[PDB]
């Protein structure tokens, strides 16, 4: 008993995407329909009815989103038009038992990324971040798509370097930090170079960290 | 199936 | 719209219990309020609905109940398997569905530890390059649930925020990294900028100023 989406991506403001959900191993023309989205929580957009005969929606996407099904094939759609920045979620379509009425039948789809960025593959700005034990670090800003990469001093500086991960930032750019904790006598007997790499956009930088 | 007639309703006003 | 703790946590065998605050159009009106549990990188499951009935196959120490505009979920006889993300559902009073922000229940099997908290103003080339980004980053904490609050002297600030949610770093603690996006003459005309990372009711708080 399954519900197998797609249809998602990244998709530029004003975009237009078509969710699929895919029923197989239970009656799918006796069942409603969601469409539940997640960020940091769940949210519910939207509902259609077994028969297709009746819809509801989340105020905020009435009139740019349409819910539709084909019960003939198992199939339930989301047309998602007009994308705003803040649609960017995880969509799960769902059989949801709110009233049971004797049948607990419950089932959600395995999820599926919408994100909602106009946003060119670049390579990130690093900018330093400069101080017992002291810390140190190189803030990554503004790249896409993931990943980069951060060493320190080609590699040779690995103890107490803590790479956190990334931020999707509302412009659709990532930022991330990678900070070390050197011992504080360090910071003059040692020079203090961060190497971020970008593969995606072939972007290599190293810039130094000093008080 | 009785929880889709009533689900139904309650997505009606 | 509904509205649940961040996070509750527990040792093997103790009891736990989730509240879940609707307003009285909704929680308070309709017997129609579902759980349902959700595991790092999977969909959610339903764990209860209609206030209190179970599925079977639910394990029997999944309870759930209803008082005036609050529902709960209690978790008798934890055990590790139990630890998860849980959300609640409701009725929304308009053909409509509501759920909560999300409980991360921790079955504990280690001592918990505060976060500990660096906070690094912008750099002297991001604000040349005209931009300003302070970084809140955050380690250690277990367990992997906090609460990051940003000041401009002592008003709180919402606005340019964006927050990772916790990962289990390879010393099986937590990290978690905030930042606040400000424009340079926002952070050169406060006194100072603040970071509070509370976790287990204890604050941990850092200050930066401009110079």
């Amino acid at each position: 008993v399954q519900l197998v989406e797609s249809g998602g991506g990244v998709v530029q403001p004003g975009g237009s995407l078509r969710l699929s959900c895919e029923a197989s191993g239970f009656s799918f023309k006796d069942y409603g329909m969601h469409w539940i989205r997640q960020t940091p929580g769940l949210e519910w957009i939207s509902r259609i009815s077994g028969d297709t005969r009746g819809t509801s929606y989340v105020d905020s996407v009435k009139g740019r989103f349409i819910v539709s099904r084909d019960n003939s094939r198992n199939s339930l759609f989301l047309q998602m038009n007009s994308l705003r920045s803040e649609d960017t979620a995880l969509y799960y379509c769902a059989a949801l038992v709110i009233v049971a009425a004797g049948d607990d039948f419950d089932l959600w789809g395995q999820g599926t990324v919408v994100t909602v960025s106009s946003a060119s593959t670049k390579g990130p700005s690093v900018f330093p971040l400069a101080p017992g034990t002291a810390a140190l670090g190189c803030l990554v800003k503004d790249y896409f798509p993931e990943p980069v990469t951060v060493s320190w001093n080609s590699g040779a500086l690995t103890s107490g370097v803590h790479t956190f991960p990334a931020v999707l930032q509302s412009s659709g750019l990532y930022s991330l930090s990678s900070v070390v904790t050197v011992p504080s006598s360090s910071l003059g007997t040692q020079t203090y170079i961060c190497n971020v790499n970008h593969k995606p956009s072939n972007t290599k930088v190293d810039k130094k960290v000093e008080p | 199936s009785k929880r889709s007639f009533i689900e139904d309703l309650l997505f009606n006003k | 719209a509904l509205t649940q703790p961040l996070s509750v946590s527990g040792s093997p065998g103790q009891s736990v219990t989730i509240s879940c605050t609707g307003s009285s159009s909704d929680i308070g009106s309709y017997n129609f309020v579902s759980w349902y549990r959700q595991y790092p990188g999977k969909a959610p499951k339903v764990m209860i609905y209609e206030v209190n009935k179970r599925p079977s196959g639910v394990p029997v120490r999944f309870s759930g109940s209803k008082s005036g505009n609050t529902a709960s979920l209690t978790v008798s006889g934890l055990q590790h398997e139990d630890e998860a993300d849980y959300y609640c559902c409701s009725y929304g009073g308009r053909n409509n569905l509501i759920f909560g922000g999300g409980t991360k229940l921790t079955v504990l099997g280690q001592p918990k530890a505060a976060p500990s908290v660096t906070l690094f103003p912008p750099s002297s080339e991001e604000l040349q390059a005209n931009k300003a980004t302070l970084v809140c980053l955050i380690s250690d904490f277990y367990p992997g649930a906090v609460t990051v609050a940003w000041k401009a002297d002592s008003s709180p600030v919402k606005a340019g925020v964006e927050t990772t949610t916790p990962s289990k770093q390879s010393n099986n603690k937590y990290a978690a990294s905030s930042y606040l996006s400000l424009t340079p003459e926002q952070w050169k005309s406060h006194r100072s900028y603040s970071c509070q990372v509370t976790h287990e009711g204890s604050t941990v708080e850092k200050t930066v100023a401009p110079t």
